RNA sequence: CGGAAGGGCACCACCAGGAGUGGAGCCUGCGGCGCGCUACACUGACGGAGCCAGCGAGACCUUGGCCGAGAGGUCUUGGGAAACUCCGUCGUGCUGGGGAUAGAGCAUUGUAAUUAUUGCUCUUCAACGAGGAAUUCCUAGUAAGCGCAAGUCAUCAGCUUGCGUUGAUUACGUCCCUGCCCUUUGUACACACCGC
């Protein structure tokens, strides 16, 4: 069958569940192209894994993000950490892990928070 | 990190973290910005062994996939790292490969040392490894002893910075004419123990100061490292002493200002 | 007006000094030699670069 | 002379991406509209406390910056002067409405002088900061000031705060706009004018310290 | 800098088998697991063989002249090595378990 | 692809392919009287008949970027320079003109 | 090669479609328009008076054709505000049904949608075949 | 495996001689770590050790040139092919996918190599130019120019050394740190063809069309040692651990083997040349 | 009984800032004291548009249909929050911020006293112009803003307690002041340090 990867994105307490498949090159979220997310000055904070990686390996990739709850600020840090960490396990299993190590490289030179998410978990003095 | 964490160094500059996880990526991070500099995948690099109980193969397990003991080097440069595995991975850090791997022990008897059987018991794993503190060589604890790897054979041609007209023949016409300090440049462009020595045993006490004085800041430090690990097992005292006398006197603030870079040479 | 620059070499403690005001030593930038003992009244750590528009004044303690 | 080809088919995307997304991968700008390249700081001993280096698109970045002693000096400057912007009891927790103004400022600041706004913003603060200040000497009960100097952490924060505050209370009541009045005050503090808020109030502070030295 | 020779082994000074003195009686050698051990007395000092075997070392043997150094493990395989340089010149195998070399 | 003309108070913007009601100023207090762009193509500079010239960016109706009091008198004509992108000139009915940086 | 709403932004589709209805003429808007109020929860009339209604049912068409059946209550959730009632702390607030039906009965009319089992509102699939023929030309609209 | 055809010949045929050829071991078993530049074709083969048979990855230059050299990385990641247009493309290994591609030589690419560690690039090829890159970034940072078109390169990663064989029969030995000519090996007084370094870095081997085989000791810069061969000797090379000589010569099957009495023993270092010649 | 010396700790202290109460309206606990909620607008208001949560599961809710500006009523089914954001109107005037109160009208609830309560609509536009003396509280998903849900033996119904959402500035040092606490037989075990 079509190589799928899936990987999941949280922040605060929004989901966000991420689809890789071999394809065309379209990215979509809830049904709709990315460059329509909602806040749209944050367009760009989700814009991020892209333009840091590049754009001709979303060419031979196709991407699918599902979001729910959260708020927007929430929801959009949750759709860019599942775009980074789909984009690097399909390069991990279907591609070469060299390519899989510039990726990840480049994406947590950039800020780590794309891969592993911020467990803010409290400090009492 | 993205899984549990297992083994730690400390860059001895202390700026930085290196820590092995159960992937078998030997993370590396700076303290004060709690980042992360680069980290370095071992996970086919590391020859493990195969069971003559096992039911499956050496490869497909993850039997010792991981590092469980990393140590630096006291440039800060190198990692050394061992596990349960049979491997004894040489990695540094700055850019993120493996210089050397070696293999602990061919040992039919120890149990993962099969890579392909041939058609409870005594198992090998290195259990801790450490640089040595004169960085010539490191040790590494494991189920048959204490393995000590050296570089006190330095037979390997490792010039530095040569130039057509910096041949032996030469270092021994600028002896004979009387250029100290151009024949110890020459001998360690060229970089040989032999000739090294040579030169360094045939200066005279009445102008080692002068050669002290004039030595180039590049030559510091090898020059320093050498009269160490040759005043340890010489007989030649007060030479070594003159020696390293006249280098402090004439070099003192330079060492103290990169203290880190003359670590292992003080 | 002429203005220096120094470099903060050590932060100095357990003098008695009034909260918020803290001692320091520093060396002109200029000149790697000459020091002195400012106060200094944000947080500061060492190594870091500092604006006097005196270099003649000493500071002394603050009660 | 010497050429690396990395790109061999041209990139086309099933989902249509704007040029200027296109122009963003060519190099980070801010806002997709702005480079840091070319924006040094032109007052030493303030460099590496005042961060243009590592480039951002928008200035919601979620670092957190409030645990050690001076992350704040290794967060980007824009995120910093956003973040004191929605600073007063019916602007606590609106930072995309701060992003909104702070975008509209910049915007303002080049139609105006047309050389850079980030580069205006940085020179304002570095022009702003004080120098000097003087401490309350109790004395025992002869309260008076004594003059020290002011860590160049400090001088960022005090800058930014007599900026934003400047903008705050010049369009409190008043025709202006936030934006607007954030824009001339950074132009003025930029020029030094003496006719800024900011500009003003440091001048006070360093004469009193000039004073009383 | 980046190259390193396995220069020597400390602990289990012995492990199982014969035991020898060199020629000038200087020198003793003795098997440890997969290698021999050098232990020069007058001048205080240790060695150990870079060379391995497959199993356990059975039995050793030293030239009297001082030079070839004969080395048998479990199973007939035997290594014949040199000294004055430490390298492996041979290696053959006697098929049955061996007992002693003299 | 656009242009501005001067009305009771009020001064609209009109395109060109379009020629519709493109933008609205109408934060004057009196008939406008003079309307003139800069040469980067962004102010607008309008003369009211207040005596005190407003000049802002187009397509930003929302925003007075600038209002410069000229004479008590009414200001009549007001003009941008073409080589300079920073000049402003003005006259009202005082009988003088004026010369007006940013 | 076959777009859709789902891939056209909302504001402008929606504006486009209000213009679209405007020069159309025919959808029957209700004589009270310019009285109405909108909701409960509002204090003053919408202030483009002119087209505010097409808005309304282009606004509409979106949500039905984005959900698939929708009720007039649903639509009145949908829309229905908050309030401000003053010292006391704010509640929520229903739509106006009324606006909300003569825009359904007006969309029934033009043939825009077509009835639901279950109950409910669907789209027409000729209402459907325009909206993309709608939604392409503002996605090509920039010429 | 995109499982489409192989649009070919429907009788088995085997491949052009084989000219070049590069193999690395440090991922063995995993992906292919072979390559191979065949004689009088567009695209170097992938083979596969452990597995014995060929990859599955065929590596083309993009440039309608023959390969004219191939190398490949001590991390066993990439793969470069130099073409005799100049092409130097760089290919990844375990996908067998394109990764980058340099242009500066416009003569033939006659050789590269890499770093072992992965820093710096040196290419040299027949129009008498050498090409430092460097390859963790993408830039150029220095280009040499000989005065003869390069025959060969012998790289030393031990010590950063490289060995060009020229055709003004010289070899002349560059390290790749400071980029420039450290030492000039003369004597050869014919055609070069085939040269080798010693594991410990100290000796060339070079064996040329006057049928001669001479060792090279690099210090002192002087033939220490040289022997006339029958059959001259088409291939040469130390093994790893620097106690074996494999040759191969124009005549014969064979690979003819050779002992180390320097490994043994000492030897002096003499420069004996014209001496016995 | 008192003094000296040394060391520690603290938003009851220093230092940097933030946010309140106290002014006005409203609510209500202690009897004048004190706690909540709404204001004083342009970082707004107003109008169209966009939509993103989580806790909660003992004649009732309701999906859908019909009319009614609204409130609401009528017929059928079973046991998705606000702040927010995008465009548009308004402009500095106690004005469009503020809706007190007053009048009139429209419906619902019980019931019969033309009794009361609730909701919607018109018109009426008050005080309030950022709150003195003082004073308290506060260091990270913290101050503060915003909504939602439940009333699970106490306490709470113009209120308690949960949950979600947005999310900062300034210290992170110092014993200088204000306090408070400890020590003045190393007791223990090398080295060093100290020495009534």
């Amino acid at each position: 069958a079509v190589p799928s990867v899936q990987t999941f994105g949280k922040k605060k307490s929004a989901t966000a569940v991420a689809h890789v498949k071999a394809g065309k090159g379209l990215i979509k979220v809830n049904g709709s192209p990315i460059t329509l997310v909602e806040p749209e000055i944050l367009r760009f904070k989700v814009y991020e894994p892209l333009l840091l990686v590049g754009l001709d390996k979303f060419s031979n990739i196709d991407i699918r993000v599902r979001v729910t709850g959260g708020g927007h600020v929430s929801q959009v840090y949750a759709i860019r950490q599942a775009i980074a960490k789909g984009l690097v396990a399909y390069h991990q299993k279907y591609v070469d892990e060299q390519s899989k190590n510039e990726l990840k490289k480049a994406f947590t030179s950039y800020d780590r928070t794309l891969l592993i998410a911020d467990s803010r978990r409290p400090e009492p003095k | 990190v993205y899984s549990d964490v297992l083994a730690l160094s400390m860059r001895p500059d202390g700026k930085e973290v290196a820590v092995s996880t159960l992937k078998g990526q030997i993370s590396i991070f700076n303290i004060e910005d709690a980042k992360q500099v680069g980290n370095i995948d071992c996970r086919k690099d590391i020859i493990s062994g195969r069971f003559n109980q096992d039911r499956f193969t050496a490869k497909n397990s993850e039997r010792s996939k991981f590092f469980t003991t990393i140590h630096y080097s006291f440039d800060g440069m190198a990692i050394v790292a061992g596990g349960n595995n049979n491997s004894i991975c040489l990695y540094d850090v700055p850019n993120e490969v493996l210089l050397k791997r070696f293999i602990v022990s061919r040992n039919m008897a120890l149990n993962g040392t099969l890579e392909f059987l041939n058609s409870m018991r005594p198992e090998v794993r290195v259990t801790s490894v450490q640089f040595s503190p004169t960085a010539n060589a490191f040790a590494a604890a494991s189920t048959e002893g204490l393995l000590i790897y050296s570089t006190n054979d330095t037979i390997l041609f490792d010039p530095f910075d040569l130039d057509v007209d910096v041949t032996p023949h030469s270092t021994v016409e600028a002896l004979r004419e009387k250029q100290f300090l151009n024949a110890l440049v020459m001998a360690f462009r060229l970089n040989e123990e032999y000739l090294i020595n040579k030169v360094y045993e045939a200066i005279p006490i009445k102008e080692i100061p002068l050669v002290a004085s004039n030595i180039p800041a590049i030559y510091l430090p090898r020059i320093l490292k050498f009269i160490g690990d040759f005043a340890i097992e010489s007989q030649h005292i007060e030479f070594n002493l003159i020696w390293i006398k006249a280098l402090l006197s004439a070099s003192g603030g330079y060492i103290n200002e990169h203290k880190y870079l003359f670590s292992t040479a003080m | 007006t002429p203005v220096t620059l120094a470099k903060v070499i050590k932060v100095l403690g357990r003098t008695g000094s009034r909260g918020g005001v803290t001692q320091v030593r520093v060396e002109f930038l200029e000149d790697t030699s000459r020091t002195i003992v400012r106060n200094v009244k944000g947080p500061v750590r060492e190594n870091d670069i500092l604006v006097l528009m005196e270099s003649e004044r000493e500071a002394r303690r603050l009660r | 002379d010497f050429e690396v080809v990395e790109e061999f088919t041209p990139v086309v995307l099933a989902t249509p991406i704007p040029e200027e997304v296109q122009q963003a991968q060519t190099e980070i700008k801010l806002f997709n509209k702005w480079s840091f390249e070319e924006v040094e700081v032109k007052d030493a001993s303030l460099v590496d406390y005042v961060q243009v280096r590592q480039p951002i698109f928008v200035a919601h970045t979620a670092g957190r910056y409030a645990n050690k002693r001076f992350r704040k000096a290794q967060c980007p400057i824009i995120e910093r002067l956003t973040n004191s912007l929605m600073m007063n009891g019916r602007n606590n927790g609106k930072k995309l409405k701060a992003v909104r103004i702070i975008k509209h400022t910049l915007d303002i600041i080049n139609v105006l002088t047309d050389q850079n706004p980030i580069q205006v913003v940085v020179d304002a603060i570095t022009n702003t900061g004080p120098r000097e200040d003087t401490t309350r000497v109790g004395g025992g009960g002869a309260a008076r000031r004594q003059a020290v100097d002011v860590s160049p952490l400090r001088r960022v924060n005090q800058a930014i705060a007599l900026l934003t505050i400047g903008a705050r209370e010049a369009a409190f009541r008043n025709i202006k706009t936030i934006a607007e009045t954030l824009a001339e005050e950074l132009i003025n503090a930029a020029k030094g004018s003496s006719t800024s808020y900011a500009i003003k109030k440091k001048d006070e502070l360093e004469r009193v310290a000039k004073s009383n030295r | 800098k980046s190259d390193f020779k396995f220069s020597n082994l400390l602990g289990t000074v012995y492990r199982q088998g014969n035991i020898t003195f060199s020629d000038d009686g200087k020198q003793l050698l003795s098997p440890v697991g997969n290698r021999v051990s050098v232990f020069d007395l007058i001048n205080n000092k240790s060695f150990t063989f870079e060379y391995e075997h497959r199993k356990n070392i059975a039995a050793i043997d030293l030239n009297k002249q001082g030079t070839l150094l004969i080395s048998i493990d479990e199973d007939g395989r035997a290594i014949l090595v040199n000294f004055k340089a430490r390298n492996v010149l041979h290696h053959f195998n006697f098929k049955e378990k061996c007992s002693a070399v003299k | 692809h656009d242009f501005a003309v001067t009305s009771s108070t009020r001064v609209q913007i009109f395109s060109s392919r379009t020629r519709q009601v493109i933008k609205t100023f109408s934060r004057f207090k009196d008939v406008v009287y003079s309307a003139s762009f800069r040469s980067d193509g962004k102010l607008l500079c309008a003369g009211d008949a207040t005596g005190l010239v407003s000049v802002y960016d187009s397509y930003n109706p929302r925003t007075i970027l600038l209002s410069i009091n000229a004479s008590t008198h009414p200001t009549h004509v007001t003009k941008f320079h073409t080589q300079d992108n920073k000049i402003l000139a003005t006259a009202s009915d005082d009988r003088v003109t004026r010369l007006w940086d940013i | 090669p076959g777009v859709s709403v789902r891939d056209v932004a909302a504001q402008d589709f929606i504006n486009a479609y209000a213009s679209f209805l405007q020069r159309q003429g025919k959808l029957e808007v209700p004589g009270y328009v310019d009285i109405v109020k909108t909701s409960s929860g509002n204090e003053m009339p919408p202030q483009d008076a002119e087209g505010w209604f097409y808005k309304r049912a282009a606004s509409v068409a979106r949500h039905i054709y984005m959900r698939k059946q929708v009720g007039v209550g649903k639509l009145n959730k949908l829309y229905g505000g908050a309030k401000s009632r003053g010292v006391r702390p704010y509640k929520h607030i229903d739509a106006s049904g009324s606006i909300n039906r003569k825009v359904l009965q007006a969309l029934e009319k033009i043939g825009i949608v077509e009835i639901s089992p279950k109950g409910g509102r669907r789209i027409s699939e000729n209402g459907q075949r325009d909206l993309d023929r709608i939604a392409a030309q503002t996605l090509e609209e920039d010429e | 495996q995109d499982g489409g055809r192989v649009g070919g010949s429907t009788i088995k045929s085997k491949f052009p001689e084989i000219v070049a050829l590069a193999i690395e071991n440090a991922r063995i078993g995993e992906w292919e770590n072979i390559i191979t530049a065949h004689k009088d074709e567009k695209f170097a083969r992938t083979w596969d050790m452990r597995n014995k048979r060929v990859g599955r990855w065929t590596f083309d230059t993009t440039d309608d040139g023959f390969v004219k050299s191939v190398a490949m990385s001590q991390c066993g990641n990439f793969g470069f092919i130099g073409s005799s247009n100049g092409s130097i493309t760089i290919y990844n290994m375990q996908s067998g996918i394109l990764r980058k591609k340099y242009k500066l030589h416009k003569r033939a690419v006659t050789g590269i190599s890499l770093d072992g560690m992965n820093r710096k690039m040196v290419s040299c090829g027949l129009d008498g130019i050498v090409g430092f890159y460097d390859f963790n970034k993408s830039t150029l940072l220095g280009k040499l120019k000989l005065d003869a078109p390069i025959t060969a390169m012998v790289y030393h990663r031990s010590s950063d050394l490289f060995a060009l064989a020229l055709d003004d029969l010289s070899i002349v030995v560059i390290d790749a740190v400071t980029q420039r000519v450290v030492r000039q090996l003369w004597g050869h007084s014919n055609r070069i063809t085939a040269f080798d370094f010693s594991p410990e870095g100290r000796w060339i081997v070079s064996a040329s069309l006057d049928s001669t085989i001479r060792t090279w000791d690099l210090p002192t810069g002087g033939c220490i040692d040289g022997i006339i061969v029958d059959n001259v000797a088409t291939n040469v090379k130390f093994s790893p651990n620097g106690d074996l000589l494999a040759t191969t010569h124009v005549t014969g099957n064979g690979i003819c083997i050779w002992t180390n009495r320097a490994q043994f023993k000492t030897v002096s270092t003499r420069t004996i040349d014209e001496s016995e010649f």
